[PDB]
Protein backbone atom coordinates (compact mmCIF):
# COMPACT_ATOMS: atom_id res chain seq x y z
CA UNK A 1 0.00 0.00 0.00
CA UNK A 2 3.11 1.80 0.33
CA UNK A 3 4.01 3.10 -2.82
CA UNK A 4 0.30 1.75 -4.13
CA UNK A 5 -2.77 4.11 -3.24
CA UNK A 6 -5.54 2.96 -5.36
CA UNK A 7 -8.14 5.50 -7.32
CA UNK A 8 -11.60 5.52 -7.11
CA UNK A 9 -12.27 4.70 -11.04
CA UNK A 10 -15.40 4.40 -13.04
CA UNK A 11 -16.98 4.21 -16.73
CA UNK A 12 -17.59 6.82 -18.97
CA UNK A 13 -21.50 8.04 -19.89
CA UNK A 14 -21.44 5.55 -22.71
CA UNK A 15 -25.25 5.95 -23.66
CA UNK A 16 -23.65 7.42 -26.73
CA UNK A 17 -22.74 4.10 -27.91
CA UNK A 18 -24.32 2.30 -24.55
CA UNK A 19 -27.37 2.81 -26.63
CA UNK A 20 -25.78 1.06 -29.93
CA UNK A 21 -24.56 -1.58 -26.82
CA UNK A 22 -27.85 -2.53 -26.60
CA UNK A 23 -30.26 -1.16 -29.21
CA UNK A 24 -28.21 -3.83 -31.62
CA UNK A 25 -27.41 -6.40 -28.78
CA UNK A 26 -31.52 -6.82 -27.56
CA UNK A 27 -32.29 -6.89 -31.71
CA UNK A 28 -29.89 -9.25 -32.36
CA UNK A 29 -29.75 -11.39 -28.99
CA UNK A 30 -33.40 -12.06 -29.25
CA UNK A 31 -33.92 -14.10 -32.43
CA UNK A 32 -32.89 -11.03 -34.45
CA UNK A 33 -35.58 -10.79 -36.87
CA UNK A 34 -37.69 -12.66 -33.78
CA UNK A 35 -40.27 -13.93 -36.56
CA UNK A 36 -38.23 -17.22 -36.55
CA UNK A 37 -40.29 -19.40 -33.68
CA UNK A 38 -43.13 -17.93 -34.35
CA UNK A 39 -38.42 -26.08 -31.05
CA UNK A 40 -41.91 -26.53 -30.54
CA UNK A 41 -41.95 -30.14 -30.82
CA UNK A 42 -39.25 -32.28 -30.47
CA UNK A 43 -38.11 -30.12 -27.76
CA UNK A 44 -41.27 -30.78 -25.92
CA UNK A 45 -41.08 -34.75 -26.58
CA UNK A 46 -37.97 -34.82 -24.84
CA UNK A 47 -39.41 -32.46 -22.37
CA UNK A 48 -41.96 -34.16 -21.27
CA UNK B 1 -33.05 -48.61 -73.08
CA UNK B 2 -31.03 -45.78 -71.52
CA UNK B 3 -33.47 -43.45 -72.18
CA UNK B 4 -35.35 -45.96 -69.89
CA UNK B 5 -32.87 -45.13 -67.04
CA UNK B 6 -35.76 -42.31 -66.36
CA UNK B 7 -39.54 -42.49 -65.52
CA UNK B 8 -38.86 -45.97 -65.96
CA UNK B 9 -40.84 -45.12 -70.01
CA UNK B 10 -43.87 -47.12 -68.69
CA UNK B 11 -43.77 -48.13 -72.67
CA UNK B 12 -46.68 -50.56 -74.44
CA UNK B 13 -44.47 -53.61 -73.59
CA UNK B 14 -45.01 -54.33 -77.55
CA UNK B 15 -43.68 -51.24 -78.72
CA UNK B 16 -40.28 -52.18 -76.40
CA UNK B 17 -40.37 -55.75 -78.17
CA UNK B 18 -40.28 -53.97 -81.24
CA UNK B 19 -37.63 -51.90 -81.00
CA UNK B 20 -35.48 -55.05 -79.51
CA UNK B 21 -36.73 -57.63 -81.70
CA UNK B 22 -35.54 -55.75 -84.85
CA UNK B 23 -32.15 -55.99 -83.46
CA UNK B 24 -32.34 -59.55 -84.80
CA UNK B 25 -33.55 -57.55 -87.93
CA UNK B 26 -30.26 -55.91 -88.35
CA UNK B 27 -28.73 -55.63 -91.61
CA UNK B 28 -25.81 -54.65 -89.93
CA UNK B 29 -24.20 -55.35 -86.34
CA UNK B 30 -26.87 -58.25 -85.08
CA UNK B 31 -24.10 -59.79 -83.04
CA UNK B 32 -25.84 -57.88 -80.28
CA UNK B 33 -29.14 -59.19 -80.80
CA UNK B 34 -28.05 -62.84 -80.89
CA UNK B 35 -26.14 -61.95 -77.85
CA UNK B 36 -29.34 -60.62 -76.45
CA UNK B 37 -32.49 -61.86 -78.33
CA UNK B 38 -31.01 -64.59 -80.44
CA UNK B 39 -31.31 -66.46 -77.61
CA UNK B 40 -34.21 -68.90 -76.56
CA UNK B 41 -33.77 -70.43 -73.06
CA UNK B 42 -32.15 -67.24 -71.79
CA UNK B 43 -33.08 -64.68 -73.98
CA UNK B 44 -36.43 -65.48 -74.23
CA UNK B 45 -36.02 -65.44 -70.12
CA UNK B 46 -34.44 -61.97 -71.08
CA UNK B 47 -37.65 -61.05 -72.51
CA UNK B 48 -39.06 -62.52 -68.97
CA UNK B 49 -37.11 -60.78 -66.89
CA UNK B 50 -37.38 -57.78 -69.10
CA UNK B 51 -41.15 -57.82 -68.27
CA UNK B 52 -39.50 -58.06 -64.52
CA UNK B 53 -38.11 -54.92 -65.58
CA UNK B 54 -40.80 -53.10 -66.63
CA UNK B 55 -43.33 -54.39 -63.87
CA UNK B 56 -40.82 -53.18 -60.92
CA UNK B 57 -39.16 -50.53 -62.11
CA UNK B 58 -42.96 -48.73 -62.79
CA UNK B 59 -43.57 -49.15 -59.25
CA UNK B 60 -40.30 -47.43 -57.85
CA UNK B 61 -41.14 -44.72 -60.32
CA UNK B 62 -44.85 -44.53 -59.68
CA UNK B 63 -44.44 -44.42 -56.48
CA UNK B 64 -45.74 -40.57 -55.80
CA UNK B 65 -48.96 -40.16 -56.63
CA UNK B 66 -50.01 -43.47 -54.60
CA UNK B 67 -52.51 -44.06 -51.29
CA UNK B 68 -55.20 -44.45 -53.75
CA UNK B 69 -54.82 -46.82 -57.11
CA UNK B 70 -56.90 -49.78 -58.07
CA UNK B 71 -55.70 -53.47 -58.68
CA UNK B 72 -57.65 -53.55 -62.20
CA UNK B 73 -56.46 -49.75 -62.76
CA UNK B 74 -53.34 -50.88 -61.60
CA UNK B 75 -52.71 -53.39 -64.21
CA UNK B 76 -54.37 -50.61 -67.27
CA UNK B 77 -51.36 -48.15 -65.77
CA UNK B 78 -48.95 -50.79 -65.51
CA UNK B 79 -48.96 -52.40 -69.44
CA UNK B 80 -49.53 -55.96 -67.93
CA UNK B 81 -52.74 -58.06 -67.30
CA UNK B 82 -54.49 -57.98 -63.46
CA UNK B 83 -53.67 -61.35 -62.99
CA UNK B 84 -50.42 -60.60 -64.26
CA UNK B 85 -50.42 -57.89 -61.98
CA UNK B 86 -51.55 -59.97 -59.61
CA UNK B 87 -48.38 -62.03 -59.50
CA UNK B 88 -46.42 -58.80 -60.09
CA UNK B 89 -47.97 -57.70 -56.86
CA UNK B 90 -46.82 -61.46 -55.30
CA UNK B 91 -43.56 -61.23 -56.12
CA UNK B 92 -42.58 -57.89 -55.29
CA UNK B 93 -44.64 -58.07 -52.23
CA UNK B 94 -43.35 -61.16 -50.44
CA UNK B 95 -39.87 -59.71 -52.09
CA UNK B 96 -40.94 -56.72 -49.63
CA UNK B 97 -37.60 -55.01 -50.18
CA UNK B 98 -40.66 -51.81 -50.38
CA UNK B 99 -42.91 -51.61 -47.53
CA UNK B 100 -46.48 -51.24 -48.74
CA UNK B 101 -49.64 -52.17 -47.92
CA UNK B 102 -52.45 -53.90 -49.89
CA UNK B 103 -55.88 -56.03 -49.38
CA UNK B 104 -59.04 -57.00 -51.33
CA UNK B 105 -61.07 -56.03 -48.99
CA UNK B 106 -61.37 -53.62 -51.81
CA UNK B 107 -58.68 -53.86 -54.20
CA UNK B 108 -57.99 -50.36 -54.39
CA UNK B 109 -54.47 -50.15 -52.39
CA UNK B 110 -50.86 -49.33 -53.52
CA UNK B 111 -47.69 -49.86 -53.65
CA UNK B 112 -46.92 -47.42 -50.57
CA UNK B 113 -44.59 -45.92 -48.62
CA UNK B 114 -45.67 -46.41 -44.55
CA UNK B 115 -48.74 -44.88 -45.64
CA UNK B 116 -48.17 -42.10 -42.85
CA UNK B 117 -49.03 -43.41 -39.68
CA UNK B 118 -47.24 -40.84 -37.73
CA UNK B 119 -48.04 -38.29 -35.23
CA UNK B 120 -46.95 -34.16 -35.44
CA UNK B 121 -43.92 -35.09 -36.55
CA UNK B 122 -45.63 -34.25 -39.84
CA UNK B 123 -46.69 -31.21 -38.34
CA UNK B 124 -43.70 -30.34 -36.78
CA UNK B 125 -41.62 -30.47 -40.03
CA UNK B 126 -44.27 -28.53 -41.68
CA UNK B 127 -44.81 -25.98 -39.46
CA UNK B 128 -41.56 -25.33 -38.03
CA UNK B 129 -39.51 -25.51 -41.42
CA UNK B 130 -41.95 -23.47 -43.21
CA UNK B 131 -42.58 -20.67 -40.70
CA UNK B 132 -38.93 -20.54 -41.09
CA UNK B 133 -38.91 -20.39 -45.04
CA UNK B 134 -40.87 -17.58 -44.25
CA UNK B 135 -38.79 -15.80 -41.71
CA UNK B 136 -36.36 -16.16 -44.80
CA UNK B 137 -38.65 -14.37 -47.08
CA UNK B 138 -38.87 -11.17 -45.11
CA UNK B 139 -35.31 -11.48 -44.19
CA UNK B 140 -34.18 -11.24 -48.10
CA UNK B 141 -37.76 -9.16 -48.91
CA UNK B 142 -36.17 -6.33 -47.50
CA UNK B 143 -32.88 -6.94 -49.02
CA UNK B 144 -34.35 -6.88 -52.27
CA UNK B 145 -36.98 -4.68 -52.22
CA UNK B 146 -34.05 -2.02 -51.14
CA UNK B 147 -31.61 -3.27 -54.58
CA UNK B 148 -34.64 -2.84 -56.47
CA UNK B 149 -35.75 0.65 -54.86
CA UNK B 150 -31.22 1.72 -55.30
CA UNK B 151 -32.18 3.80 -58.33
CA UNK B 152 -34.90 5.66 -56.20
Amino acid sequence: NRHYYSITINYRKNELEQKMLLNLHKKSWMEGLTLQDYVVKEMLELAK
Amino acid sequence: LLKLFTTMELMRWSTLVEDYGMELRKGSLESPATDVFGSTEEGEKRWKDLKNRVVEHNIRIMAKYYTRITMKRMAQLLDLSVDESEAFLSNLVVNKTIFAKVDRLAGIINFQRPKDPNNLLNDWSQKLNSLMSLVNKTTHLIAKEEMIHNLQ
